[PDB]
């Protein structure tokens, strides 16, 4: 006979002891642990709320590669990829890029987990979190790779965050702040309860949604796959945020939450929103950015915060108007600069495209469309020369995406500058400061692409020049996903 | 060659514009007309162009140049439209 | 324009088409390609300080780590296809013994040996998993990073299995303390403080690779030949059939380990310097496996001759990787 | 360590003992071992060329059935079967309800081999094939119960081998002469040989290739896999059939082939030619179905029968001229008929269509062409009721298929009568009458769907009454597969 | 017109949505269609009156068999994903206890022990193999017949376990014979006969009640006990740690044989007269059964007590079914 | 009450088709004319229609009647367009 889970479980997780041939901080590098002076004995309360054992672990995770493997198989001589809609294809090679390998890193942030937590329960889920992580980075490299000789573009997947393309370095700016040099209760903290748990659940069900909705049956298997691993690990934050709050630490633990929050959510507005709102075909869109986030994001996170004993960020209200702005001015900064980037950004401002718009975001003709009326009748009119920059755009100092707002009736385009020991530091919004302002000895010397730009580190000092920087060249930078076909649709 | 970030009316991000310290903040608004008017902002001929410190908005006359301006390399500049 | 290839463009130009293992494994990690800012900001913080004075500054060198490749070249999708056979074994021996009950028969001085000598090593087996995931995070290349992964995962492994017979073992005989004792075991027990002692400060040699040597090439052979080769052939001898077949499933996710650490030696012995570099890590370990490895097997019958036998399978291990 | 196979597979076949407390005939009764005088030495020199053990084959078809059941479960809820061509649902309904059953059946002519055959080898294999043709029926009753609630013509699936519908009775009258009432050695020759390795296993490669292509993955996937299983058991034909050469009964073996094949091919006549050049989407169509039985089924047989030392059965040459013919009849008497099958046939006559069949048979719009030309009037005059039948057609006694042939310009319908003590026997060919004359005792007071007509066995005797004998209600009764869409074509 | 049911119409109105083991494996069989003329050919043939004989006529009756339901209900999927597990289970022992050198270890006596004994089985359990094979072909209902399948699966799998031990054994010790001798043993040997008579003779009841009887309530009960419970037993006790955990492995397929041959018992049960039938043809056969115990267990050490066990536990197989 | 089988020129099967046996050659030609022409054989007003035994071939007299044409019962008939 076979002994119940419940029965034994504990015995797994009782694997603290005390140090004595070396002490306890030697063990326990505080830079490395985060204990915050909160005994062993304390973060032993830890107590994840699913758990699962090694067998369990296997046998399951076995089941799933051979089905989403299975999938891909019967499906690769279809050639789906070779028909699919480009705005589609862009949205794939876009993921892959920006994920593929961060995925990756997010072994080794689990991995600081299942070293140094001091809560036993916390290494062990750690160590499946990492083994979960690992899975991710590597399927995440499998399935794209089997594209690489339809375009190079598909090697961004490996590629993207080995460059210095703007896009990769606010991918990293993210990550490496978020999960790669922090303590190991602050990574679950930020990591696996902020961004885990409060994004990339839902999203990654939307995304599987999309990709059934687009065909892609493939894809579809494997994002849905992928996304039944993420409760398993992107538990680990919710205990570590009740031990900070029983003990003397709220107020640690609240700014460490709203941090996470808002960068989680610039990185967001970039690598989500436009997507949704622009290169997912028309007839195929459920719900727009903003509504995917109220209904999906914001009520979880008010719900999550209101259970642990813990506020509304600061910065809620903003972050609630911002929903009808934001990703509407990274989309125009992407395709505007669509060859700086690794993919064909679709522009979606077709009538159609214009009239859902108006609708999904009253005011949106009137502002954004501005920028858009001027673009197409420059290319009605045969002037695509004025559809590309001739400089780069103003970047913020924390997220390093494009300093952007509100244009035409309602302008709105602010910068929160800030002058800290003799440098000027731009940021693209009051909580991206504030992000810097809290702790600027670990920002103070970074720099974005503008200021190494400024400080002659990209040669030749040009858009030629900047472009070689990143690694960009002829067949993988960037234009129009439909080839300016909507622009027909005006003359 | 002095650089400023352009926060030009109407437009939707704000820009590098490299000016010189000789400029004047008309041509300075030349410069930064370039990288926005006629590409994602309607032009305004009625209308001229003016430079003001974005920071606390302290408004610059049309002849004055760049290097009397006491900026900070770096320095944002709202570019607006005025009779 | 930049013309589509057949594989990654790292791999490109491979001679041999690059196989599932090189597709997912290879040049993942990012925080190598800027030595003086291995992280997206700030490069005085303390975890770039930690890369650069334990990663990069190690006195093991290569030019090119991530030229290494597992000799097992384990995926993820296959460690989980193997060890889901093994366990499907392992399990099986669980359910089976139990049936015939097995653990009634063990004789009551065996059953005390066992609260001993067994039960604690769930103690040791979790402090070689935090031992070798750390190893994970401080690695140079993502080849190597993995193989430190799945070797964490068997770590684990052990961990549950040990968890799970000390419940069986507590169901049978209440009385003995299994699952209440372990620790002051652990903690005070003359008999395992000389690989207490070992692990713990092992655990805190935060060099990529004196922590590889360390817990690798020093205190894992230590380890598995006294708790699972020594202590398994007794369980046999005793009528523990259970602990004999455990032990030596559980000898097959060692081997694997020691493969893999192997050719990473064999890598690192192409630069000049490194074999002594190593052994020089060597030497200021052994002594300590020595002592562990002495306290440990001199506590069970026939311990002299233990002792000996684990002493020079250990560094056997060590020899014939030069 | 463990052993290789090649070390110790012979052991598991050395399993012949000679009986003492009963003797060899009541053990292996001939009317169920058909042993035919050849010795139980001389029969275990059957040797099966494609080996496998219990442990490979669990392992193994675990995985299969892991690939097929997941593929299902991924594609399910995008709902294919709601937005395929009519001609393919119809071709998945009518391969449902023929087969399914008779897979399973199958799994007991399997087990007949298992029991009785007098070689080792033989009784290891059949028990494997047992377990194969278990796997297909169950798979194929899964498949299809996924569609129950769209149409009660896919409840046929599980239903039509329990019916008198005609084409029901023309299934059971092959397969219950080929596998289930033959002794063990004619069905590893009838069934295994002739029909499996002979027929079904490169048409369902062709079947997983229509499929796929029509954009059917589930249904692709599903016969793909099932394909695979064949080879392991088709096999075991080979060996008894060179046995039984090797001694002195090559005649026998002979007979047995030349039948087997040519019942075989009447079947196929109906169940794969009609749908080949008919049902699949014109642009869809690889190939005749003509220049797929030469390419992948004559050319075989007679690779075949030359290895073994047979000959070309008396009938090739007609059978060759017939692949021009045959299946045109089928279908023709299929779609006329129409509402006499559990599916919607396909009539496939557009003019694009018919110019496809004047090439891949010249002469067809001379011949097949002037029929449906009439029938084409009759719809574009608005006479619908001329397009469906108030009689009966004449059925084969053999075959249970409708007796027809080259019409129009060509005009070569025969009846190959036979009066045998006292009743008259229609047959549809020479090879039926054949069948027939060399065993009458195995054929003789059987009765086909118009027999049993004319002896009053059908009540009401009428067409509304012979269509309930046949289990047939409006639902299930089949019409014209796009609904006459292709009408329009001709006004 | 007829509306899609949200089911099989056989199935329809089954009050509880049906099981993927009802929707695959329920009223499959169509000969019973028409008792007169099962197959779709002359009512005259061979095969016709086969059926007609010795499924239809039998003695053992119902009015719907297609009632029975196996209560493990196995599917070809589920059987696989169990037997895949179990597979792996007992191919670690064999690789493991290999690798421990298993073999060498058991004595010169027991190893003589196991080619009388153990190796000729391969003989007895294909015949077990050929004996629910037949069940399968001649049963009134496809619920039946699905039981009989993976039954005759199971035997071929102990005859395949045999074969490869024996094989292990030979090449272990050469001398002995083991793989050549195992037909003269099963032939001649008196241990075996009381075994090959009770099996030659059950192998040639047609009627499916009989057959069904002879096979699974009577034969097998008689063999299990005697090749997997008694020899299992003298394994373990005698060192055979292999032979005792493998006889234990094919238990449990055994016990899931009693399983579904009580639960048709059971149905049977609902008719009278069924009872009378059934307790009938056991006391018919039950005679042989003892006398092959009888044969067997006399011969292995302690033989007397042996017999004793055998043949309660076989009898008890048939009490609890009433 | 008789049934034949007929066997229709230029059509693709043989049909069940029942007579009687006061029929005529020419009326049984009608009955089974009735199941082709116009169904998928076109018309021939010009010919006549005579009826065969498909077997040996022998022609009937358009007058006979089928009680003498010594028919087996399911006899199959050629339905042929002659002058
Ligand atoms: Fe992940
Ligand atoms: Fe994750
Ligand atoms: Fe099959
Ligand atoms: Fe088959
Ligand atoms: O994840
Ligand atoms: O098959």
């Amino acid at each position: 006979s076979m002994l119940k889970r419940e029965d034994w479980y504990d015995l797994t997780r009782t694997t603290n002891w005390t140090p004595k041939y070396v002490t306890e901080n030697e063990l326990f590098p505080e830079e490395m642990s985060g204990a915050r002076g909160i005994s062993m004995e304390a973060w032993e309360k830890y107590d994840e709320p699913y758990k699962i054992t090694y067998p369990e672990y296997v046998s399951i995770q076995r089941e799933k590669d051979s089905g989403a493997y299975s999938i891909k198989a019967a499906l690769e001589r279809d050639g789906f990829v070779d028909r699919a809609d480009p705005g589609w294809v862009s949205t794939m090679q876009l993921h892959f890029g920006a994920i593929a390998l961060e995925e990756y890193a997010a072994s080794t942030a689990e991995a600081r987990m299942a070293r140094f937590a001091k809560a036993p329960g916390n290494r062990n889920m750690a160590t499946f979190g990492m083994m979960d992580e690992n899975r991710h980075g590597q399927i995440q490299l499998y399935f794209p790779y089997a594209n690489v000789k339809r375009s190079r573009k598909w090697d961004w997947a490996h590629k993207a965050i080995h460059t210095n393309e703007w896009a990769a370095i606010a991918a990293r700016s993210f990550f490496d702040d978020m999960m790669m040099t922090r303590d190991s209760v602050a990574v679950s903290i930020m990591l696996t309860f902020a961004f885990e748990t409060g994004f990339t659940n839902m999203q990654f069900l939307g995304l599987a949604a999309d990709a059934a909705e687009a065909g892609d049956h493939t894809f579809a298997s494997l994002i849905s796959s992928i996304q039944t691993d993420e409760s398993r690990h992107a538990q680990q934050g919710g205990p570590s945020l009740k031990i900070l709050v029983e003990n003397g630490k709220k107020d640690e633990a609240q700014q460490m939450v709203d941090v996470a929050i808002w960068r989680s959510w610039k990185l967001f507005s970039v690598l989500t929103g436009p997507i949704m709102d622009y290169y997912t075909p028309l007839e195929s869109r459920n719900q727009s950015f903003k509504e995917f986030m109220l209904e999906w994001i914001v009520a979880q996170f008010e719900r999550q915060l209101l259970d642990l004993g813990l506020d509304k960020p600061w910065y809620w209200d903003q972050f609630m108007q911002d929903l009808d702005e934001t990703h509407h001015g990274m989309h125009l900064g992407v395709w505007y600069w669509r060859p700086t980037v690794w993919w064909d950004p679709a522009a979606g401002v077709s009538p159609e495209e214009r009239e859902w718009l108006e609708e999904k975001y009253p005011g949106w003709n009137d502002t954004w469309g501005q920028c858009w009326d001027v673009i197409t009748d420059n290319l009605v009119n045969g002037k695509p020369e004025l559809t590309v920059p001739e400089t780069l755009p103003t970047i913020c100092n924390m997220c390093n995406l494009p300093i952007a707002h509100t244009p035409g009736n309602k302008w709105n385009v602010k910068d929160y500058q800030l002058e800290y020991e003799g440098r000027l530091y731009h940021f693209g919004s009051e909580a991206d400061r504030w992000c810097f302002q809290i702790d600027p000895e670990r920002y103070k010397n970074h720099t974005n692409l503008v200021d190494r730009f400024l400080k002659g580190e990209i040669q030749p000092a040009d858009l030629a020049g900047a472009l070689m920087y990143m690694s960009l060249e002829p067949g993988v930078m960037g234009d129009d996903a439909h080839d300016y076909e909507w622009v027909k649709a005006y003359q | 060659t002095f650089p400023i970030m352009s926060n030009f009316e109407r437009d939707f991000v704000i820009q590098l514009v490299p000016v010189d310290t000789e400029d004047t903040m008309d041509q300075v608004a030349e410069k930064c007309a370039y990288h926005s008017i006629n590409r994602r902002v309607h032009p305004q001929p009625e209308k001229i162009l003016r430079v003001r410190r974005h920071e606390d908005g302290t408004l610059f006359p049309r002849g004055m140049i760049v290097s009397d301006a006491g900026l900070r390399p770096t320095e944002t500049l709202d570019i607006i439209f005025m009779d | 324009a930049l013309k589509p290839l057949k594989t990654w463009s790292h791999l490109a130009g491979n001679r041999r088409r690059p196989s599932e293992y090189e597709v997912v494994s290879t040049n993942l990690h990012y925080f190598t390609d800027n030595p003086e800012r291995p992280w997206e900001l700030d490069s005085n913080l303390p975890m770039q300080t930690w890369y650069k004075k334990y990663c990069f500054d190690s006195p093991l060198k290569h030019d090119d780590w991530n030229a290494f490749r597992d000799p097992d070249q384990l995926v993820y999708r296959t460690y989980n296809l193997l060890q889901d056979g093994q366990e499907s074994y392992v399990q099986g021996l669980f359910d089976q013994l139990n049936d015939r009950g097995h653990d009634q028969m063990l004789t009551r001085e065996w059953v005390e040996t066992l609260a001993r000598f067994y039960t604690p090593a769930r103690y040791l087996f979790h402090a070689l998993q935090m031992g070798s995931v750390y190893i994970h995070q401080i690695a140079p290349a993502s080849t190597i990073t993995n193989c430190a992964t799945y070797e964490t995962a068997d770590h684990l492994r052990w961990l549950t299995h040990t968890a799970y017979r000390t419940r069986e073992l507590a169901n049978c005989y209440p009385d003995v303390g299994f699952g209440k004792r372990e620790r002051d075991v652990w903690e005070n027990d003359p008999a395992w403080q000389g690989f207490r002692e070992l692990i713990e400060k092992a655990l805190i040699a935060w060099d990529w690779g004196e922590a590889f040597t360390a817990i690798n090439l020093v205190t894992k052979p230590a380890v598995e030949e006294a708790l699972l080769q020594q202590l398994g052939s007794l369980a046999q001898s005793e009528g523990d059939t259970l602990l004999g077949l455990l032990a030596q499933a559980q000898k097959r996710d060692a081997e694997r380990h020691r493969r893999w650490s192997s050719a990473l030696v064999k890598m690192a012995l192409e630069k000049e310097g490194n074999r002594e570099v190593l052994q020089k890590w060597v030497a200021k370990w052994e002594p300590l496996a020595d002592k562990a490895i002495e306290a440990y097997c001199s506590a069970l019958p026939d311990g002299e001759n233990a002792i000996v036998e684990a002493k020079s399978a250990s560094r056997y291990v060590r020899q014939m990787m030069g």
